Parts: C-alpha cells; sequence; structure tokens
C-alpha cells in the first residue's frame, strides 16, 4: 500500500525482458513480406466486432 | 504542467476530499511526514483562490543532509595524516617561538613563578626557572650595553628564546599570555587608529600623506611637528588635535616602555604568531574534517539509549575534535584507534548524564547496567523469575540499596499517555492537586481567626496580650517568657502564671471546643 508504479516494473524485477513481457499477455500476429507485398496470418474469430 | 493540470482537473472537487489519490501522482521520495500538511491546507477553507495560491507556491531531513556534506570525502593515508600533523606541529612551533620573542612573557612567567614559590619536583622547578632567570639576566645586560650590535647579542636573545621553549606550560598559561599580547596589540592599534582617525578625517589629511609620514617612527613627535610645519592646507587643522595625537604618542611610547621592545617590530612578531595560529587551526580542522567517518561509524553502536543519532554523532565529533588536539605525527600509534577511544569516552560521558530528565551520576548508571546484565542470567540459568533477595545476594550491595536504585530508573512515564481510551483520556488529567486547601478548610480557618479574635475580647489586657504574645498571634514574631517578662516587669513564672490562668478561662465556651475536632 504505497505509491503507484507501472505493473510492468515487477515483471522486469523478475528478470523479464520487454519482448518476453509482450509474449505473456497478448496474442502475437505475424506478418510476412514476400513477392514485394504485405501478407497477414488471418484469424476469422478475431474479426468479431470490427 | 503535470502536477498542476492533474491536481486542478481532478479535484473538482473530489467530493469527499479524496486525499488518497493525487498523493501517489507526485514524484520524488514518497512516504514523508512533511508534504502531508501542504495538501490538507489547500483543498478547502479558502476555496477557489486557494487553488491558485497553491501552484504559485509550488512553482527535508537532518541526517540525510548531513551525509550530503559529509559526502565530500577528502580521505587521508599515513602519508596524508603525518603531513597534516606536521603542519600542525609547525604552526604550534612558530606560535611558541613568536611567544619566545616576547620578553614580557618571560618576565611575567618569572614574576608568577616568584608568586608560586611565595605560596613536579620543587627543586627541579627551582632548577629550570633558575636557568631561565639566569639566561634572562645575562641577556638583559647585553641590551643597553650594546656590545655586539645586536649580532651576538641577538644570539643570546634567541638562546633565551630556546630556554623559554624548554618550558612546557599549561594551556591556561599559554592562552593567557597570547591573549594578553593580543590585548596589548589591541591598545597599540587603538592608538594608531586613533591618530589616523583624527589626522586623516578630522584634519582632512589624505591617506597617502598619513601612510608616508606616520609609518616612520610612530612614537616620537618628530613626524607630527613635521606634518604641521609642512604648511599644507590639512596641516592647519592638526592644531585642533595636537593634544590628542600627543596623548596617543605618549601612550604608545608608554607601551614601548611596557614591552621594552621596538614599536616598529612588535607588529611583525604578533603577525607571525597569527600566521602560526591560522596554520595550526587550519590543519587541525582538516584533520577533524577527514576522520569524520569514524565518528558516525562507532556512534552507530551506541544508538537508541535515551539520546538520538545526531546528538551521539555530535558528541563523537567533539570527541574527535579533542583527540586531534592531543596527538603527534612522531608517534608509532595511528589515529584511527586513538581517536576512537576519545570518541567512545566522549559519547559515553554524554549518554550517562544528558539522557533522562532526572539527574544521575556515572556510578549509578554503571551499577544499573551491571544489575541488568546480571539479572538477564538468573531467569535464564534457572527457570523462574529472579527474586530481588537472591539477585541482591549475588552482589556486593545488601538489598535495600538495589530497591532504592530501581526507584530512579526510567524517564519515567509522561502525562500525555492514554489510559482509559475515552474521548480522550490522559494520565495527567487524573493527577489531583494537593497544594491547594479545601474551601471548607479555608472557611473554617477564617472562622477560627474570628473566633479567637472574639475570645481574646473576654479577657484582660494583661492577659489577652500575654496569651497573644506568648504563642505569637496577630503579631508575626512570637516571643518567649523572658521577652514578655521584661516588657511586663515581673519575669518568667509570673507571666506563666497568668498564661496558665487564661487557659483556665477556656473550659466552658464551646466555640474553640468544636473547632478542635
Amino acid at each position: 500500500r504505497r505509491r503507484k508504479l507501472p505493473a510492468t516494473i515487477i515483471l522486469r524485477a523478475l528478470n523479464y525482458t520487454t519482448e518476453q513481457i509482450l509474449d505473456l499477455f497478448f496474442e502475437k500476429v505475424i506478418f510476412e513480406i514476400r513477392d514485394n507485398k504485405l501478407q497477414m496470418e488471418l484469424v476469422p474469430e478475431r474479426l468479431r466486432g470490427e | 504542467q503535470s502536477q498542476l493540470k492533474l491536481l486542478v482537473t481532478r479535484g473538482k472537487e473530489q467530493g469527499y476530499l479524496t486525499y488518497a489519490e493525487v498523493n501517489d501522482h507526485l514524484p520524488e521520495d514518497i512516504v514523508d511526514s512533511d508534504q502531508i500538511e501542504d495538501i490538507i491546507q489547500m483543498i478547502n477553507d479558502m476555496g477557489i483562490q486557494v487553488m491558485e495560491e497553491a501552484p504559485d507556491a509550488d512553482d527535508t531531513d537532518p541526517v540525510r543532509m548531513y551525509m550530503r556534506e559529509m559526502g565530500t570525502v577528502e580521505l587521508l593515508t599515513r602519508e596524508g595524516e603525518i603531513d597534516i600533523a606536521k603542519r600542525i606541529e609547525d604552526g604550534i612551533n612558530q606560535v611558541q617561538c613568536s611567544v619566545a620573542e616576547y620578553p614580557e612573557a618571560i618576565t611575567y612567567l618569572l614574576e608568577q613563578y616568584d608568586r608560586v614559590e611565595a605560596e613536579i619536583d620543587p627543586e627541579l622547578a627551582r632548577e629550570k626557572f633558575a636557568e631561565l632567570r639566569a639566561q634572562y639576566v645575562v641577556t638583559r645586560d647585553t641590551i643597553k650595553a650594546k656590545g655586539r650590535s645586536h649580532a651576538t647579542a641577538q644570539e643570546e636573545i634567541l638562546k633565551l628564546s630556546e630556554v623559554f621553549k624548554q618550558f612546557r606550560l599549561v594551556p591556561k598559561q599559554f592562552d593567557y599570555l597570547v591573549n594578553s599580547m593580543r590585548v596589548m596589540m589591541d591598545r597599540v592599534r587603538t592608538q594608531e587608529r586613533l591618530i589616523m582617525k583624527l589626522c586623516v578625517e578630522q584634519c582632512k589629511m589624505p591617506k597617502k600623506n598619513f601612510i608616508t609620514l606616520f609609518t616612520g617612527n610612530e612614537t616620537s613627535d618628530t613626524w607630527f611637528n613635521a606634518a604641521i610645519a609642512m604648511n599644507k592646507p590639512w596641516s592647519e587643522k592638526l592644531h585642533d588635535v595636537s593634544e590628542e595625537v600627543h596623548r596617543a604618542l605618549q601612550k604608545l611610547q608608554q607601551i614601548e616602555e611596557e614591552t621594552g621592545l621596538t614599536i616598529e617590530q612588535v607588529k611583525d612578531i604578533n603577525r607571525r604568531m597569527s600566521i602560526g595560529e591560522a596554520k595550526a587551526r587550519r590543519a587541525k580542522k582538516e584533520m577533524v574534517e577527514a576522520n569524520l567517518r569514524l565518528v558516525i561509524s562507532i556512534a552507530k553502536k551506541y544508538t537508541n539509549r535515551g539520546l538520538q543519532f545526531l546528538d551521539l554523532i555530535q558528541e563523537g565529533n567533539i570527541g574527535l575534535m579533542k583527540a586531534v588536539d592531543k596527538f603527534e605525527y612522531r608517534r608509532g600509534y595511528k589515529f584511527s584507534t586513538y581517536a576512537t577511544w576519545w570518541i567512545r569516552q566522549a559519547i559515553t560521558r554524554s549518554i550517562a548524564d544528558q539522557a533522562r530528565t532526572i539527574r544521575i551520576p556515572v556510578h549509578m548508571i554503571e551499577t544499573i547496567n551491571k544489575l541488568n546484565r546480571i539479572s538477564r542470567q538468573m531467569l535464564q540459568e534457572m527457570g523462574r523469575e529472579p527474586t530481588p533477595e537472591e539477585l541482591a545476594e549475588r552482589m556486593l550491595m545488601p538489598e535495600d540499596k538495589i530497591r532504592k536504585v530501581l526507584k530512579i530508573a526510567k524517564e519515567p512515564i509522561s502525562m500525555e499517555t492514554p489510559i482509559g481510551d475515552d474521548e480522550d483520556s490522559h494520565l495527567g488529567d487524573f493527577i489531583e492537586d494537593t497544594t491547594l486547601e479545601l474551601p471548607l478548610d479555608s472557611a473554617t480557618t477564617e472562622s477560627l481567626r474570628a473566633a479567637t479574635h472574639d475570645v481574646l475580647a473576654g479577657l484582660t489586657a494583661r492577659e489577652a496580650k500575654v496569651l497573644r504574645m506568648r504563642f505569637g498571634i496577630d503579631m508575626n514574631t512570637d516571643y518567649t517568657l523572658e521577652e514578655v517578662g521584661k516588657q511586663f516587669d515581673v519575669t518568667r513564672e509570673r507571666i506563666r502564671q497568668i498564661e496558665a490562668k487564661a487557659l483556665r478561662k477556656l473550659r466552658h465556651p464551646s466555640r474553640s471546643e468544636v473547632l478542635r475536632s
């Protein structure tokens, strides 16, 4: 019960890099750059309410 | 920006004055008991305008701020310490030598020695002081004789200085001498500044001319009458101060006769003495500034014992300040431990007295601590609580002395201590006053005065006055049978007879009877 701090500082205190932190809460989306264009790993279920 | 916009926009007006909110939206080190009052003072009371007086004012700790300036290390090594100590000894040497140059210090020591002998080996004192007196009386003759124009005579003078440097004087003696010389110099510069203030300002004489003229003899009127006969515009004003300047010169010449020294050189020796003082003082200050760490380091163990941290480390600083004074570089022993002892002694001789509100002697504190250290075993080396009788048996003291010892322990308790936890209780509020008398008692006392004043009315003058004067009432000072027997002719027994007869009269009235109880 003290002053507020970003809840990602304790994660770093547990030896977690920013890249590791991002791969613990959110689902990743991979893009590929082939044939001089932009592709995307499309997931239909994720397209709900957009 | 951040603090201002957040505070203003959020607090509109936070309804129930939600304190536990913006206090976390503030930078710097938190959990302080300082910034708390600066928020509960702005929110309400002088609303609206107060929220504009807050930002304009917004546009910490003793020990932490002490470690701050202490951060300046400037630590030393054996070479450093020896170096600083060397400068100290050099400064002290120059001062003592400057004192040796002063002949009146020697003759005063001679005079005070004759005072000592007129009422440490007595024969040894008669030995060294005889050497000093011998070298003095042999040097004194080589002065007015002028043989060896202060060439070989100066050798005997400096040899006398060496003889004087052989004496190890007490701090009070040296300080008295040095202070005396500075007071003498104070009178010298008093006369000099007098002449300057009178001639330069009052007579409109430029400072250039005064420095060009006065700097010469400074005593004889040869410079003054030459300044008047210079026929300058500021020379005619000197006539209105001739007596003053003359008085100053005559007094300065008197000083020449007092010190028996050349007035054009006393400034030199006094100057060099000041140089030595400043050097030694400076060096010693560097020493105490250097070993600052040791104080706080060892004072940490003495913490929490009726005296805060700052007081402890302060007594340690003065303890270190005392250790540096009595120490020489020409010693195999280092300063790190020698100073430590002085520091421990300094703080331990402080916690002993200036700790509790009530006085206490060192032996008492030692006996108390010893009792505790002994008592902590009796309940652990057996299994039951340490009985006072058996506890006293394991000591040199009987038992009742220990009982009286425990009646001195503790601060003790303060009145501002909560007890019943009402709304709200205070120990000092249950303490009744006893020095005051009951209004009933006071009323009975007044009625008693009136009663007695009315009872002595039913008596005779040579009986009322008798009872009144004997037991002393309404006349302050009470007298005896003799002092009343003389003022009434018949002495002693007779005046006692009537005194008894009056008592016989009071065996029927009930006033004083019931007043007795």
